[PDB]
RNA sequence: AUAGGUUUGGUCCUAGCCUUUCUAUUAGCUCUUAGUAAGAUUACACAUGCAAGCAUCCCCGUUCCAGUGAGUUCACCCUCUAAAUCACCACGAUCAAAAGGGACAAGCAUCAAGCACGCAGCAAUGCAGCUCAAAACGCUUAGCCUAGCCACACCCCCACGGGAAACAGCAGUGAUUAACCUUUAGCAAUAAACGAAAGUUUAACUAAGCUAUACUAACCCCAGGGUUGGUCAAUUUCGUGCCAGCCACCGCGGUCACACG
RNA sequence: CCCCACUAUGCUUAGCCCUAAACCUCAACAGUUAAAUCAACAAAACUGCUCGCCAGAACACUACGAGCCACAGCUUAAAACUCAAAG
């Protein structure tokens, strides 16, 4: 089997369910929980499954986590623009911390679909090329159109080894 | 890349196998290859008339209208392509030519009648 | 990451330079003209039959 | 404002003060393993301008792009210092604190 | 192992495959030095004929004439191909017969 | 294709291009049409040159970016 | 091989098993027939009136080789190839 | 992998090797047609011919296309900002070099230390640091992350200078290698250069020539190659007698050879 | 191999050498006895976490390189050829 305790946090069907996209203000972000402690039970389990989702939909956002510094667990993010927002979270559940930073830092659902919408325009299906990019290489894929000859060989009247010798 | 001055043009990029021609309307540097790198494809043209005897031409005239305005130039067989749509003016060559046709035609008119009178 | 020089490329590209401004040709020597063969000494090149 | 540094705001452990006016800072940021599907702390160092030489050596301090890079090697700042070594202040309630116990008692200013 | 001890290793590095006698090539031009014959390992008794040439990469080794009858003299030119000759110890290259100087088994 | 320092062929040393020629009728009025359908496409280029110069800075400077601008920055506070 | 496979083929808890054992309704979700909700077998005693409580993250082993295919990973010029008929 | 054969007198376990599948190159035997695609082994040396001209003189262009893979973390993102295009002033856009920041191949730690690799200061000048077992420094190998990109352009990284007299442009040749395309035609299409333009030029390209290397299709006449102990589809009769010979693995052959001919 | 005799050595002191079947061939911390207990033998079968180590046999407790009061030494440690087994 996968090694360690709950594997499945190593599957990018997992990392893929984060709903945390911050924004772009959100360069920093830090993490003060403590090891023990009945309080501070969620800020544990919240660094154990959802900061490897926070990570991975914002791989350019730094975080850093401390361990029993402070009597208390919290939060604190650090914007472009030098405004921190600090955020307790004692006394609270993992899901609890995860809504509770995508209201006030995260992005909404109307934010992300524009941004994917803007994606679909860049592979504009009329134009021809490879199937890396393109739906279809060459024009002669379409029904109608005169064949590839590799495939249907041309009228002897359209092949330039013909023309030349009808003419010459 | 980059080429020493040039400029973005509109021109047609071979493709298709033998015998079998097929253009594709693209914006690319000056100094780059007829088939090679591009910055956008503005469309696609057919010669060969399909079975309804027709020539497709697509034109992604909403692109074209934005390079036009970035300082993109346009080659001759592309400002022919425009002007029997009715995007641009039918090229001065386009109209030359076909009165030259004209001509010629008429003065063959003329051996085939003294033929069939004379002969 | 630390480019080596190129000493050569650029003592060369200098006396190229200052070549150019110190044995440049003279309109005298450039725009000369043959009036028999209708060449350009200088380059020996034939000037276009419709200026002749 | 817009600067040719590629990290703007970055928060680091001070592991050096020998420089003068300079502190060099230790910023580790999760890699993750494209095998393993796991993250791991890939460490990097950098060079911050400390013009009090304030800063102390296993304190947590916020760094700041500067606007071009004053030397070969210094790019940023520093901005505040977050935690210092052995005098933390709790930022929920602002008291002194060792560890996980408070030095003191928030309920004596209520 | 473990997860932090698989991720200090990395990617499991294959060894670098070794070359063969022909280097990696499918056939090899040489010259024909001697002519004799050896006797296969137990539990074969034979007398195997067999011939050292010099390859064109400047090797000298020793390789194995296929077929009944040869008639291959120093000096000649013949191509060899790889396939170890099971019963020879130390032989891995076989004579192509047909090629250059050496001729097809004459049948029966 | 060749290069500057590549020398020139023997057989091209003696040729003369001769330019074609003129039918005067056709050469003039031929000369006209290329002045009127460079100046239509003159006038269509830099209508076309002054869409791409709004847009952008409709995009960085407009009304209703700047619109939004102010929304999501209240809405932050 | 063989006294394992048919001591796996024995111990297979079956549907109806399944729901006299927790009180349960046992739905079948098929792709092709949409999001109908198919009874594919009902305890024959007490229905409990209590769900399962959901569970956020199971805490199942999981094996490499399936996660591996599931992200296109498992490279092999083996596998699905073109056979006959069984 | 749906797996299979093989350790032993025999069994189980472990393990390596090999077989079965799909591509490419070369060799042997063999080979009917048509269409299409692709097409030196060698950064070794090259006979001949051609590959850049345009144009009322100036300028522009020959810095592109084409070619090769020697070398090799200059290829991507951000910031800033030249040249160039948008007729022109300006505008901003487009495109994009230099500079600054970040990111970026493989193997060897029997390469473990590198030896000036730092900072401050207007300056003078001062402090003594900088990188590295989370792999510095160093050696070796390799064109790459392919709508294409990087690098090179006989050699000395460079190119004033020197050696010295250059096909890694097309066709072609010598040497070399297991490795082998014609010393065709035309600028009619597209692209590029020049011109105000009609137009001119282009071994780019287009259309042909050659080659079972591959794909597709077909043919009244026209089929060979390998294999036949087991894995693995399929042998009759003679000859040979551990000799001659065969095998991818296990092995066959000692005068009854389904394994050699 | 058996008998007798005797020496280095076994002991003390001051230094070096740094090896073993240095093996209870069974790692440290925490925890479990239920489920499939479990190839065989041995000293029943497992979980969590971490470090160290091993990837066919032989070549090889070897060669080269480097380090060490070690100079017939120890530590680290390969490759070519060979086999279809070894275990
Ligand atoms: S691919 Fe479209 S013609 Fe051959
Ligand atoms: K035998
Ligand atoms: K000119
Ligand atoms: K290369
Ligand atoms: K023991
Ligand atoms: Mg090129
Ligand atoms: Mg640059
Ligand atoms: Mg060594
Ligand atoms: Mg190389
Ligand atoms: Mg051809
Ligand atoms: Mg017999
Ligand atoms: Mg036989
Ligand atoms: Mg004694
Ligand atoms: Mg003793
Ligand atoms: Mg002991
Ligand atoms: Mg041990
Ligand atoms: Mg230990
Ligand atoms: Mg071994
Ligand atoms: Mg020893
Ligand atoms: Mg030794
Ligand atoms: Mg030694």
């Amino acid at each position: 089997p996968m090694k360690g305790r709950f594997p499945i946090r190593r599957t990018l069907q997992y990392l893929s369910q984060g709903n945390v996209v911050f924004k772009d203000s959100v360069k920093v972000m830090t993490v003060n929980y403590n090891t023990h402690g009945e309080l501070g039970e969620g800020a544990r389990k919240f660094v154990f499954f959802n900061i490897p989702q926070i990570q991975y939909k914002n791989p350019w956002v730094q975080i850093m986590m401390f361990k029993n510094m402070t009597p208390s667990p919290f939060l604190r993010f650090y914007l472009d623009s030098g405004e921190q927002v600090l955020v307790d979270v004692e006394t609270k559940s993992n899901k609890e911390i995860m809504e509770h930073i995508r209201k006030i830092l995260g992005k909404n659902e109307e934010t992300l679909r524009e941004e994917e919408e803007e994606k679909k325009q860049l592979s504009h299906p009329a134009n021809f090329g490879p199937r890396k990019y393109c739906l279809r290489e060459c024009i002669c894929e379409v029904e109608g159109q005169v064949p590839c000859p590799s495939l249907v060989p041309l009228p002897k009247e359209m092949r330039g080894k013909y023309k030349a010798a009808l003419k010459a | 890349k980059a080429y020493r001055g040039g400029h973005l043009t509109i021109r047609l990029a071979l493709g298709g196998c033998t015998n079998r021609p097929f253009y594709r309307i693209v914006a690319a540097h000056n100094k780059c290859p007829r088939d090679g790198r591009f910055v956008e494809q503005l469309g696609s043209y057919d010669p060969l008339p399909n079975s309804h005897g027709e020539k497709l031409v697509a034109l992604n005239l909403d692109r074209i209208r934005h390079w036009i305005g970035c300082g993109a130039h346009l080659s001759k067989p592309m400002e022919k392509l425009l002007g029997l749509a009715g995007f641009f003016p039918l090229h001065p060559m386009m109209i030359t030519n076909a009165e030259r046709l004209r001509r010629k035609r008429a003065r063959e008119v003329l051996l085939a009648s003294q033929k069939t009178d004379a002969e | 990451k630390k480019v080596r020089p190129r000493l050569i490329a650029e003592l060369a590209r200098r006396v190229r330079a200052l070549r150019e401004q110190l044995n440049r040709p003279r309109d005298s020597q450039l725009y000369a003209v043959d009036y028999e063969t209708l060449t350009r000494p200088f380059s020996g090149r034939r000037l276009p039959v419709r200026a002749w | 404002v817009r600067s040719s540094v590629h990290a703007r705001w970055i928060v680091g452990k001070v592991i050096g003060t020998k420089m003068q006016k300079t502190a060099k800072v230790r910023v580790t940021r999760l890699v993750l393993d494209p095998y393993l599907l796991k993250y791991f702390n890939k460490r990097k160092t950098y060079f911050a301008h400390d013009a009090l030489q304030q800063c102390t050596v296993g304190d947590i301090v916020l760094l700041r792009a500067l606007p071009v890079p004053r030397a070969k090697h210094v790019k940023h700042e520093l901005a505040e210092i977050v935690f210092k070594v052995g005098k933390v202040i709790d930022p929920v309630t602002g008291k002194p604190c060792a560890g996980t116990t408070y030095l003191e008692s928030p309920l004596s200013s209520e | 192992a473990t997860l932090n001890q698989m991720h200090r290793l990395g990617p499991p590095k294959r060894p670098p495959r070794k070359l063969g006698p022909t280097e990696g090539r499918p056939q090899l031009k040489g010259v024909v030095l001697c002519t004799f014959t050896r006797k296969p390992k137990k539990p074969n008794s034979a007398n195997r004929k067999c011939c050292r040439v010099r390859l064109s990469t400047g090797r000298e080794a020793v390789c194995f004439i296929p077929g009944e009858g040869h008639t291959l003299q120093e000096h000649q030119i013949v191509l060899v191909e790889g396939g170890r000759t099971q019963d020879l110890p130390g032989v891995k290259l076989t004579v192509v017969r047909g090629k250059y100087d050496c001729g097809h088994v004459q049948k029966k | 294709r060749k290069t500057r320092h590549d020398p020139l062929a023997k057989s091209k040393i003696e040729r003369v291009n001769m330019p074609p020629a003129v039918d005067p009728a056709e050469f003039f009025v031929l000369m006209e049409r290329y002045q009127h359908y460079r100046q239509t496409v003159r006038a269509l280029r830099m209508e076309f040159v002054s869409e791409v110069q709004r847009k952008v800075h409709e995009a960085r400077a407009g009304v209703l970016a700047e619109r939004k601008a102010l929304k999501d920055a209240a809405e932050h506070r | 091989l063989t006294q394992g496979l048919f001591r796996g083929l024995s111990r297979q808890e079956t549907h109806q098993q399944l729901a006299d054992k927790k009180g349960l309704h046992v739905v079948e979700i098929r792709e092709e027939c949409g999001p109908l909700p198919i009874v594919v077998a009902s305890p024959r005693g007490p229905l409990r009136k209590d769900p399962e409580p959901e569970d956020e993250v199971p805490d199942v082993k999981l094996d490499w080789e399936d996660v591996k295919t599931a992200q296109g990973m498992k490279r092999s010029v083996w596998s699905n190839l073109k056979r006959a008929a069984t």
